[PDB]
């Protein structure tokens, strides 16, 4: 019932001209999305972007439950880069290593639907490479 | 650690002098009105308009943010710089001292960006230098001119070669294409085409008399291959003629207007190369037209005698003539981009 | 139409006329 991740940095409390009518498509008013956002934020740090699920009620009051911080941003913080790549198997920008992306994904656990952290560390590695960075 | 301290202020200032010339006030109002109209659902069941809107947001937003950015950056700087101060650690002087670095690299990419605006900046180009009516003394400033530039473009680093040449009997030259070749070399040259009146007394009169010559410079991007217009074939004039059997030049009827080449040694290397020159000129001129559309021909000054260069449109005089004559010309250029003429 | 704009009248070689040399006399000074 309408839901759907789409939103930037958790500290921009009311994040209007980068989502605006996408949040506020349906009859859930602009400020409570953003309070839910910052009462979500208050537990953890701030900065970075943070999806979560949009289950809108036909009563105006809405449940909903967060997510990992999107693959992207953690894959960076690793990498400690800005911009990723522009042309990446012609010319390589950086690189890293597999300890680091292995221990970045234990932490997500929680979301990620696998038994297996070998696989997500895999699976991040992947990423990576796509990105443009050679392990 | 006086470099370190003189390089927190200096970059501060920069960045004011940038948001100064930005005039980011505006920017900022038009953001906030197109950022409301984003806010509104209705914008976007017209899809185009508000494709628009959205591009116009972002960039506003971002040049805006990363002044913010600067202005903030730089505070955290000087905070980093205060700690360390207080507190006699060499670890966060050290992280003080650096960190500063990225920021102004930043504000610097900020500024070449602001400065190029035009799309064809980045390629290279084709100066092209054409002597005053006056007789000798005419051809013998254009010579000096065309001096001047190739050692403009020798200090910068950009390769240079004469496409054309044509001398003046008694001395200098009656007229010169020069294609430059480099990164962003339009870019710098664009400004300085137009007429360059040189004020000296003349050697080549056999009086003492003080002469006033003129000399144009004229300079177009090279736009090959990439653009999609071409020149009507029944409209194309090939011609040939004699070096000094292997030189081309080309006529233009619509619009009245020539380009020759005679570096190339066989007729269909200069053709071509004529074609191409052609076919710039063209761009060129359709874009000054556009702009012309959207929105006296002297641009500089060297008066010999006086011993004062004046660029006439930005307003920036030079004593050192000499230095100004022997490539010494980025001042004019630079201030000339941020004038934004 | 560079070519015609460096022909125009405007941008002809103007040359200073003398004061003490060749064209020297004046036979009425600026001022009695």
């Amino acid at each position: 019932q309408a839901y759907v991740k789409l939103q930037v940095a958790a500290g921009m409390a009311n994040p209007s001209p980068p989502v605006g009518p996408a949040l506020g498509q349906q009859g859930v008013n602009i400020m409570e999305f953003c309070k839910a956002f910052n009462a979500k934020t208050d537990s953890i740090e701030k900065g970075l972007p943070i999806p979560v699920v949009i289950t809108v009620y036909a009563d105006r009051s809405f449940t909903f439950v967060t997510k990992t911080p999107p693959a992207a941003v953690l894959l960076k913080k690793a990498a400690g880069i800005k911009s990723g790549s522009g042309k990446p198997n012609k010319d390589k920008v950086g690189k890293i290593s597999r300890a680091q992306l292995q221990e970045i994904a234990q932490t997500k656990a929680a979301d990620m639907t696998g038994a297996d952290i070998e696989a997500m560390t895999r699976s991040i590695e992947g990423t990576a490479r796509s990105m443009g960075l050679v392990v | 650690i006086n470099p370190v301290n003189n390089r927190i202020q200096d970059l501060t200032e920069r960045s004011d002098v940038l948001r100064g010339y930005l005039d980011y006030d505006a920017k900022k109002e038009r953001l906030e009105e197109v950022n409301a109209e984003l806010e509104q659902p209705d914008v976007w069941n017209e899809p185009e308009r508000a494709q628009a809107l959205g591009k116009e947001r972002s960039s506003l937003e971002a040049v805006v943010d990363t002044l913010d950015q600067m202005k903030q950056g730089l505070e955290d700087v000087s905070g980093l710089l205060e700690l360390a101060v207080e507190a006699d650690d060499e670890e966060t002087f050290n992280e003080a001292v650096a960190e500063l670095d990225a920021l102004e690299e930043k504000l610097a990419q900020l500024e070449f960006r602001r400065m190029f605006s035009g799309e064809y900046d980045s390629a290279d180009c084709y100066l092209d230098i054409q002597a005053g009516s006056g007789g000798t003394e005419a051809q013998d400033w254009a010579s000096m001119l065309e001096r001047m530039y190739l050692r403009w473009a020798e200090s910068r680093g950009f390769k240079t070669e004469i496409i054309e040449e044509s001398e003046g009997e008694v001395a200098g030259i009656k007229s010169v294409t020069i294609k430059i070749s480099g990164d962003y070399a339009y870019g710098w040259l664009r400004t300085e085409t137009g007429v360059h009146r040189l004020v000296r007394k003349s050697p080549f009169d056999s009086g003492g008399r003080r002469h006033t010559s003129f000399s144009s410079a004229f300079v177009y991007p090279e736009v090959d291959d990439d653009i999609d217009i071409e020149i009507n074939p029944a409209d194309l004039r090939i011609d040939v003629y004699r070096t000094s059997e292997s030189a081309v030049r080309i006529t233009h009827i619509p619009t009245g207007i020539v380009t020759q080449c005679q570096n190339d040694r066989s007729q269909h290397k200069n053709k071509d190369q004529a074609m191409k020159q052609m076919k710039a000129k063209l761009y060129e001129l359709e874009m000054q037209k556009k702009n012309a559309e959207k929105q006296g021909s002297q641009i500089r000054s060297y008066v010999l005698d006086d011993s004062r260069i004046k660029d006439l449109r930005t307003g920036v005089e030079t004593r050192n003539t000499q230095a100004v004559l022997d490539g010494s010309l980025d001042q004019f250029i630079e201030a000339s981009l941020k004038a934004g003429l | 139409a560079i070519e015609t704009l460096l022909h125009d009248p405007l941008f002809r070689q103007r040359v200073e006329k003398n004061k003490k040399g060749k064209g020297s006399y004046m036979r009425k000074g600026k001022h009695g």
